[PDB]
């Protein structure tokens, strides 16, 4: 089941010295103090500045791994881009703020926001799903 | 899902050209894992005939025996390999050869000074007789039954103008060469192709319009016919992509920094096969495919 | 060895099919590790391979007496213009493919002829 | 003889085995590996060359549990043979057309 | 079998070095592909070796 | 010493082209590149094998033990 | 047999990982493997299912005993949609997971490497290596991790799993970075 | 100083396979 959901307004897409991956700085359109940094490979999910993304962190996809076979359903069908990683840090920026660091096979996400609506993310293997 | 039929529907072949020595064709919608298998089998697995055993009786030229036998082995022979069988290396060297698996070549030649050479002449062919030993000098000695099997077509070198040796008067060369079957994996002389290889079809994605005189220089950064100028509007477009040798002169200018991306089509192989002379490139490709198939079949039939 | 003190023992005789092949069908007869250069710093071997490829193409020979090129008339620019005017790459690189698997290698390989 | 099953890697369920083929190299290994991976039933396929100076090829097949690795290899071999047959037939068609 | 260098000094001809060739022109790839040539080793094409590349007595 | 039978890199038989290259160089005033192109050598791997051949065998041959000098 | 057992146990090469001179390690991959590692463990490296499984099997080969599980085990892909895409740090993680014995956790290392953050872009953290239960989550594998560097990954694998496991790790990492350097070769030229 | 003289008569000596 889900653990987080929000709508983000991408501020910058920064390529760096890479080809496929890019750095996304996205601010939440629902919370005054929730922002995001994420690394996705824009060869698969190309993103431009001043866009809108539906970011969802889920504990699972069911409604080990194995390629899909005819007659399979999963949560990912609602989203275009889904990465799988894990959390490795939980930093408190200040009082009533918290940052949670995810690493999707080396692809790094630093999700920050108020503790009130981030209080469902813990050090487990969590999926990340993105939608336009 | 991938199936035999799902591959057979999309796979297609375009034979761009075909001589008796070079055949340039295409394999589309196939994987590199199989295109490279074909290339490797062509280069180093298709059997052919080359001289292996050399029996010098007398040699006095500047060329030493090892170098001479090496050159004689390197000479391609216009023999269809199907006409003869393989050799058992376990058998004794007396009976290791027969008339159905060994082709015998001889080279008996003696140089002598020509008495009719004009004064002041320096041409070696005028001064001396048999001053040059050519591959055409390799006579064929049909033995046993092969006298009538090879009667339909005599054995000759693929290139009879190969310069095997040079002689000066007094010097002679006398030898017999035994030619057997072999594959390029053992020795590079048995490989039937001068070079067999493929190249991914270039792909030129023009990201942005290039109207104006910028198209003239854009096309100028490519082989002559790769890019065309549109007749209606002054736009640039890709006429033929096979014509492009990937030189990346476009990226050398700051103008087209964000106007084009050069890539490739990973399922589109422009095969190019050139034969040594013993077989034809279409038969080389056919032999390679049959070899891969029979190898897989041998593995199937292999008990486990 | 080359003519630039780049000695090294022949490690293995690589099979031709296993050797990387280029888009023009040629397989190098010598493979030299790129890591030989950063410490030895024999840039002469680079510029010689460039000029040797250009000369083998055009059917010419290029003099390599020292001090004909200066800080303006760079040998890289000279032999690169010569390489481009024959269809090849200005930097001497060649798209090559791996002969072991079959796929194209990540970057353009630097090839040429050296003595 | 030619093909060999490494008893140190075969399992009781047979779904995961390793095969040692002599006189083979990348040429057969890579094509066979691709074709066997085209089977959705297998979970792991790869080819290993123990040493470039010896004519030995290692193939690993682990299945998901409906077919044995040996029959996965048999299916891969048959599929490679059929692939070669269709390539040859299309080449002969384009030769006749020309 | 020696060869003259494609790229050579002018004084190569003046001292008549072509009467005594020292090396062969070869196609050399500056590539990390083999893994058998890291410190100083180098890889020689087997086919070229079977064709007389760098042969001597 | 003498023209190699095959090109080292690819294997294209270049052993039957040395005399023709010499003739195209001497009789016609062809450049080496033009002569090699007209000889059928396209890859520079094949071009170098005839462009750079020295032919020391002719010098070797002037020392004949079996002929009075 | 006495000298046999001496050379196998006392003078063997597995025991000579650190020089007694100062305790610094003395074994590691050298140059080609180092650059291959920097390429394999960058964020730009993605591999399909066939590429991932082929790399892992080619460097492990459970018929010789590199694996401690009698059956090769892999990881879920980093990217699920549009199509599966494992990364290079997952190659490193799977190699470690197959060599490191079961019934034991993974290394929790926090080290650095020679290549700074400014050389990867903006806001990058690729200079900070990070392991967590045997999985590489950050940073490139450098000379600081295999080579003559203290407190890198092979040194820590030594300190935690004995000398034989670090022997297997260096051997398997050499095989991995070799089979990968033939697939995507490394070069240098006048443009550099 | 006179720059190294550019060779003349330089044309495309390399073409893609089958051309
Ligand atoms: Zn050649």
């Amino acid at each position: 089941n889900t653990l987080f959901d929000d709508i983000f307004q991408v501020s910058e897409v920064d390529p760096g010295r890479y080809n496929k991956v890019c750095r996304i700085e996205a601010a939440s359109t629902t919370q005054d103090q929730c922002k995001l940094t994420l690394d996705i490979n824009v060869e698969l999910f190309p993103v431009a500045a001043q866009d809108s993304l539906t970011v969802t962190i889920a504990s699972s996809l069911n409604l080990s791994w194995r390629p899909p076979q005819a007659g399979d359903r999963s949560l990912a069908d609602d989203y275009d881009y889904v990465m799988y990683g894990t959390a490795y840090k939980f930093e408190e920026v200040s009082k009533d703020l918290i940052a949670v660091y995810y690493s999707f096979g080396g692809l790094l996400m630093r999700l920050e926001g108020n503790y009130r609506n981030l209080n469902n993310l813990k050090q487990e293997n969590a999926y990340l799903l993105i939608r336009r | 899902e991938w199936n035999v039929e799902k591959f057979k529907k999309d796979f297609e072949v375009n034979i761009s050209s075909l001589d008796a020595r070079e055949a340039n064709f295409d394999l589309i919608n196939i994987d590199t894992s199989i295109a490279n298998a074909f290339r490797r089998i062509m280069i180093s697995e298709v059997p052919s005939v080359a001289a292996e055993y050399v029996y010098f009786f007398n040699n006095t030229s500047v060329i030493q025996d090892e170098v001479l036998a090496h050159r004689i082995g390197l000479v391609p022979l216009k023999v269809d390999p199907d006409m003869l069988t393989w050799v058992d290396s376990n058998l004794p060297d007396d009976e290791k050869f027969t008339d159905e698996n060994t082709i015998v070549l001889s080279l008996n030649v003696k140089c002598t000074r020509n008495p009719d050479a004009p004064k002041g002449s320096t041409d070696p062919k005028e001064l001396y007789n048999n001053a040059h030993v050519y591959a055409r000098d390799l006579k064929f000695e049909p033995q046993g039954r092969q006298s009538t099997t090879f009667a339909d077509c005599p054995v000759v070198p693929a290139d009879p103008d190969i310069l095997l040796a040079k002689l000066r008067p007094g010097q002679e060369i006398s030898l017999k060469a035994h030619c057997i079957l072999g594959i390029g994996g053992d020795h590079a002389k048995f490989s039937p192709v001068s070079t067999a290889s493929y190249r991914l079809l270039p792909q030129i994605n023009i990201l942005q319009p290039i109207k104006g005189e910028s198209a003239r220089r854009f096309q100028k950064c490519f082989p002559p016919g790769v890019i065309g100028i549109d007749e209606g509007s002054d736009e640039a477009y890709v006429k033929d992509a096979r014509k492009d040798t990937v030189s990346r002169e476009v990226l050398r200018y700051e103008e087209f920094a964000d106007k084009v991306k050069l890539g490739r089509v990973r399922n589109h192989f422009i095969f190019n096969v050139e034969s040594a002379g013993a077989m034809t490139p279409e038969e080389i490709f056919f032999k390679s495919v049959r070899i891969l198939k029979n190898k897989a079949e041998y593995l199937k039939n292999c008990p486990i | 060895s080359s003519r630039h003190g780049q000695k090294g023992v022949c490690s293995r005789k690589w099979p031709t099919i296993d050797m990387p092949f280029s888009e023009t069908g040629i397989q190098p007869d010598i493979i030299i590790n790129p890591h030989a250069f950063p410490s030895r710093m024999t840039i002469g071997m680079f510029v010689e391979s460039l000029a040797g490829k250009a000369g083998a193409l055009h059917g010419i020979a290029q003099d390599s007496t020292p001090w004909i090129f200066n800080e303006d008339d760079t040998p890289a620019d000279y032999f690169g213009e010569q390489l481009a005017k024959a269809g090849y790459n200005y930097h001497g690189n060649e798209p090559m493919y791996s002969g072991a698997t079959g796929e194209e290698l990540r970057a353009d390989i630097y090839v040429g002829v050296v003595y | 003889e030619k093909i060999k099953l490494l008893t140190q890697a075969t399992s009781e369920d047979g779904t995961s085995a390793s095969f040692q083929i002599v006189e083979e190299d990348h040429t057969l290994g890579n094509a066979l590996r691709y074709v066997i991976m085209k089977n959705p039933d297998v979970e792991f396929c790869g080819y290993s060359i123990p040493h470039p100076s010896e004519n030995l090829l290692n193939i690993r097949i682990q299945t998901y549990g409906e077919t044995t690795a040996v029959d996965a290899l048999q299916k891969g071999l048959k599929d490679l043979m059929d692939l070669c047959d269709v390539v040859e037939s299309k080449f002969t068609e384009k030769i006749k057309s020309m | 079998t020696g060869q003259t260098p494609i790229v050579k000094a002018n004084l190569y001809d003046d001292y008549g070095m072509d009467n005594f060739p020292n090396g062969f022109n070869a196609v050399v790839a500056v590539i990390s592909y083999t893994g058998y040539d890291m410190d100083d080793a180098m890889i020689i094409n087997k086919s070229a070796d079977e064709r007389g590349f760098g042969y001597g007595t | 010493m003498i023209v190699p039978v095959r090109c080292f890199s690819c294997g294209k038989v270049v052993g039957d082209k040395w005399e023709s290259y010499l003739n195209l160089l001497q009789e016609d005033e062809l450049d080496e590149g033009t002569a090699l192109s007209r000889l059928g050598l396209k890859r520079y791997c094949c071009r170098r094998m005839i462009l750079t051949h020295v032919d020391l065998i002719e010098k070797f041959l002037r020392y004949n033990p079996l002929e009075k000098r | 047999e006495n000298a046999r057992a001496e050379a196998l146990n006392l003078a063997n090469t597995d025991s000579q990982y650190l020089t007694p001179t100062s305790g610094s390690p003395v074994r590691g991959l050298i140059q080609d493997h180092i650059s291959a590692g920097v390429w394999l463990t960058s964020k730009d490296s993605f591999f399909t299912r066939e590429q991932y499984q082929q790399y892992i099997y080619g460097c492990i080969r459970p018929e010789d005993g590199h694996t401690t599980r009698s059956k090769i085990v892999t990881l879920p892909p980093t990217i699920f949609k549009p199509y599966p895409l494992w990364t290079g740090k997952q190659i490193i993680t799977t190699v470690l997971l197959n060599v490191t014995p079961p019934d034991m956790p993974g290394i929790n290392l926090i080290s650095k490497n020679k290549i700074k953050n400014e050389y990867w872009g903006k806001g990058s953290l690729e200079n900070e290596v990070l392991f967590k239960d045997g999985a590489l989550l950050c940073g490139i594998l450098d000379k600081s991790q295999y080579g003559a560097s203290k407190y890198g990954i092979v040194h820590s694998l030594h300190e935690v799993y004995g000398p034989e496991v670090a022997a297997k790790v260096l051997s398997v990492l050499g095989r991995l970075f070799t089979n990968y350097i033939t697939a995507t070769a490394f070069t240098c030229g006048m443009d550099d | 100083r006179k720059d190294v003289p550019k060779v003349e008569g330089l044309k495309l000596e390399h073409f893609a396979t089958g051309y």
